[PDB]
RNA sequence: ACGAGACUCUGGCAUGCUAACUAGUUACGCGACCCCGGUCGGCGUAACUUCUUAGAGGGACAAGUGGCGUU
């Protein structure tokens, strides 16, 4: 992303859109962050979505 | 008790229920068709 | 007598071309905002592939860029855009000189001066500011003003006559002084929301286009309806071409120019390889503006493209 | 009796006792022209290959 | 599960109804024309509302819609419903007639028009459908 | 420019099976240097598809409880692997892979429509199944046993590409097939 | 009409805004070590707010395109 950020302020957009095609093609990662963080733990489980074990008789 | 709207704000609270819409009444204004002018100074 | 073409599309925009501002001094060169955060500063190289490279993007502004002008000395930029700020780009380096906080709601419009001392600016918020190059706002309309958005804002080249023009979504085109900043007359007659004002290079009259699809003409000298010309749709831009007797509309998706001596269309310009064919609406021009001899049309449609229209006879 | 390939053309509905099996019209890519329903395992999207290990039964509609 | 709820429909109706005019077929326009003609305390609401709006104009470019109104009603149940033909479809030269209307028109004052041509009537009396 | 692990770079390989063509993504546009990625393969319905075969062994491998979330500890594993597999074969180690995924996939399954009738397999199913069954082959293989995953993975990859059926994937994928046909 | 949704908090975005010696970065000087440069959560002060904090705004609506559907 800083290298992208160089040659868009520092050289022509030509240079730069060549740059983002070619890294965006191969992995879309290497310029846009993945939003996934930690999701919270509940009660009633030993994290977000999984229960502590349910007893019946 | 549910306390109604007022934005004075002394009998109830100043922001109105998230689901009311209030749409203000457009005004009853008059088209136009004539060359008209208002020059002045 | 002819018919335009197009040479080429100009391609480096992700949201569609709000304004193009065209300069005397670079021709090739043009400086174009639009609806993403970037306002691009073109260079044309007029290949056999590409007619316009994009060269630098003047990133900064939070949301949408409404409205873009270029010095006439080509060395600054001044931008409106709906974060409710002004910029002025140094357009050398491609960062902000001068950034411009007065404005409540979105920028719709902005204008320099001739001399680019004088800066206008037109806002949602009903009101109308005038701003110095050092970021002073030296007076405000606010009792006599439009009773909704101003949606354009142009000035007077002839520099005898201080007066500016402002059309609205009140329906009404309001001509001001800038020496005793208090509005000269009002121009009343244009139904629907107008979305455009153009004013003559001689600074001797101004078309008003919007909603109705009727360019009406008004005198700068006397205040006075001069014709109505039919657009067919919506107008959304109009620009009177620099050298030539012919004035432009962006008529939905169509570039619709006319001669002003006789009162017929020269050309209609669209699409040649129409892909809205069913139950699709086209890519309908917003914005548009003459080059600096009077050859070029570029035009901005809400496809991403800029494309570009040269006089063939 | 071959081993045939088969395209999916129209993916039907979703049968089996649990919905486990998609029922599926499938084209037969060797004789461009002869066309069955047929029920498939898995998930399957129109335009996938399948390989049949007989051409010659044919699924009950939904 | 992007269905919008009463509250949504039922202001996007009435803000086209009351403020048609000021609305096009673009998102964030009509976005800020639902933020001045309307004091909506939700952005979320807002959208939605705005959205909805921008859905009924496209139909309404289409074609009219059952729950709304526009101004002439409109240039077509108006204006294109007083069409009126070169000759009416009344107005025929031969009028083909059944002997039996020809005798009520005999027991009628009407007993000889000359644009009645009386027919042969209809052999093999046999009109209804089988039964089962 | 050129790719994989270092060294067994991608074009070269045939995918032989045009039925398993789509869904055995390693070509061309897969081609990446590591079986590591950030992933969203799981996010939509096929987009695990447009995963590349070598990351989806990877994740596969990482299993029975005490291994889930040590993909770096199987990233290296199936590297040891591909090392093994050119070594004792002589072949491009993707090659072998993809020649075990198409081997390894049972063509036609029995299912529950009484005594449960046959039906046809999704090819996404067959490289899924595949997958699985040569990963559980590998696990099964070095569990109590001097001989290590690394070993076990590419001794899996080779007897199902080499078609020998004395692989526990091909043992298990001709179970079923025979399993299928005593009820169609 | 209540309930659902709207709402509230929270996660993700802003090289736009507001600012910071109880938060930094970058420059510069000083000092250490290696053969101009490299290292330094060694020391200090000159701009800035990307990183940091938390405020105001913005942002997403099935909005754009193609299909299916009383269209």
């Amino acid at each position: 992303k800083a290298l992208v950020a160089y040659y868009q302020k520092y050289v022509d957009e030509a240079s730069k859109k060549e740059i983002k095609d070619i890294l965006i093609q191969y992995d879309r990662t290497l310029l846009v962050a993945d939003p996934r963080r930690c999701e919270s733990k509940k009660f009633g489980g030993p994290g977000a979505r999984a229960r502590y074990q349910k007893s019946y008789r | 008790i549910m306390l109604p709207w007022d934005p004075s704000g002394k009998i109830g609270p100043k922001k109105p229920l998230p689901d009311h819409v209030s749409i203000v009444e457009p005004k009853d204004e008059i088209l136009p068709t004539t060359p008209i002018s208002e020059q002045k100074g | 007598t002819e018919q335009m073409t197009l040479r080429g599309t100009l391609k480096g925009h992700n949201g569609w071309v709000t304004q193009i501002a065209t300069t005397p001094q670079f021709p090739d060169m043009i400086l174009s905002a639009s609806r993403d955060k970037t306002i691009i500063m073109w260079k044309l190289t007029r290949d056999e592939t590409n007619y316009g490279i994009p060269q630098r993007a003047l990133r900064g502004h939070s949301h949408f860029v409404s409205d873009v002008v270029i010095s006439s000395d080509g060395q600054f930029a001044l931008s409106g855009s709906w974060d409710g700020t002004l910029r002025l780009w140094d357009l050398t380096t491609g960062t902000t000189t001068r950034r411009f906080v007065g404005h409540t709601k979105d920028v719709l419009s902005v204008a320099f001066s001739s001399d680019n001392r004088q800066i206008v600016s037109g806002s949602r918020d009903k009101t109308i500011k005038l701003w110095n190059t050092l970021g002073v706002c030296k007076y405000t309309v606010q009792d006599e003003s439009h009773s909704e958005w101003v949606s354009c804002v142009r000035f007077s080249p002839n520099s005898s006559n201080p007066i500016i023009v402002s059309c609205g979504w009140d329906k009404l085109v309001k001509v001001w002084n800038l020496a005793n900043c208090k509005l000269k007359t009002n121009h009343i007659g244009h139904t629907g929301y107008l979305n455009t004002v153009t004013v003559s290079p001689d600074g001797s009259l101004c078309a008003s286009g919007g909603k109705d699809g009727q360019a009406m003409l008004w005198d700068l000298n006397e205040g006075k309806h001069l014709y109505t010309l039919d657009g067919g749709d919506i107008i959304n831009a109009l620009c009177f071409s620099p050298n030539r007797y012919w004035l432009c509309a962006a008529t939905g998706p169509s570039i619709k120019i006319w001669d002003l001596e006789g009162k017929i269309i020269v050309d209609e310009l669209k699409q040649e390889v129409i892909s809205t064919s069913s139950k699709a609406e086209p890519p309908q021009c917003t914005s548009l503006a003459w080059s600096a001899d009077g050859q070029t049309l570029f035009a901005g449609y809400t496809d991403n493209l800029v494309r570009v229209w040269q006089v063939t006879i | 009796q071959p081993i045939k390939l088969a395209r999916v053309t129209k993916v039907l509905g979703r049968t089996g006792s649990q919905g486990q099996c998609t029922q599926v019209r499938v084209e037969f890519m060797d004789d461009t022209s002869r066309s069955i329903i047929r029920n498939v395992k898995g998930p399957v999207r129109e335009g996938d290959v399948l390989t049949l290990l007989e051409s010659e039964r044919e699924a009950r509609r939904l | 599960g992007r269905v919008r709820t009463k509250t949504v429909k039922k202001a996007a109706r009435v803000i086209i109804e009351k403020y048609y005019t000021r609305l096009g077929n673009d998102f964030h326009t009509n976005k800020r024309v639902c933020e001045e003609i309307a004091i909506i305390p939700s952005k979320k609401l807002r959208n939605k509302i705005a959205g909805y709006v921008t859905h009924l104009m496209k139909r309404i470019q289409r074609g009219p819609v059952r729950g709304i109104s526009i101004k002439l009603q409109e240039e077509e149940r108006e204006r294109r419903d007083n069409y009126v033909p070169e000759v009416s479809a009344l107005d025929q030269e031969i009028i083909e007639v059944d002997p039996d209307t020809k005798e009520m028109l005999k027991l009628l004052d009407f007993g000889s028009l000359s644009n009645l041509q009386v027919t042969q009537p209809t052999v093999g009396m046999n009109f209804k459908t089988p039964r089962g | 420019d050129i790719k994989l692990f270092g060294k067994w770079s991608t074009d070269d390989v045939q995918i032989n099976d045009i039925s398993l063509q789509d869904y055995i993504a390693v070509k061309e546009k897969y081609a990446k240097y590591l079986p590591h990625s950030a992933g969203r393969y799981a996010a939509k319905r096929f987009r695990k598809a447009q995963c590349p075969i070598v990351e989806r062994l990877t994740n596969s491998m990482m299993m029975h409880g005490r291994n889930n979330g040590k993909k770096l500890m199987t990233v290296r594993i199936v590297k040891h692997a591909f090392e093994i597999i050119h070594l004792l074969t002589g072949e491009n180690p993707l090659q072998v892979l993809v020649n075990a995924i198409i081997n390894s996939g049972p063509r036609e399954d029995s299912t529950r429509i009484v005594r449960r009738q046959a039906v046809d397999v999704s090819p996404l199913r067959r490289v899924n199944q595949a997958i699985w069954l040569l990963c559980t082959g590998a696990r099964e293989a070095a569990f109590r046993n001097i001989k290590t995953i690394a070993e076990c993975l590419a001794d899996e990859l080779i007897n199902a590409a080499k078609g020998s059926s004395n692989s526990y994937a091909i043992k298990k994928k001709d179970e079923l097939e025979r399993v299928a046909k005593s009820n169609r």
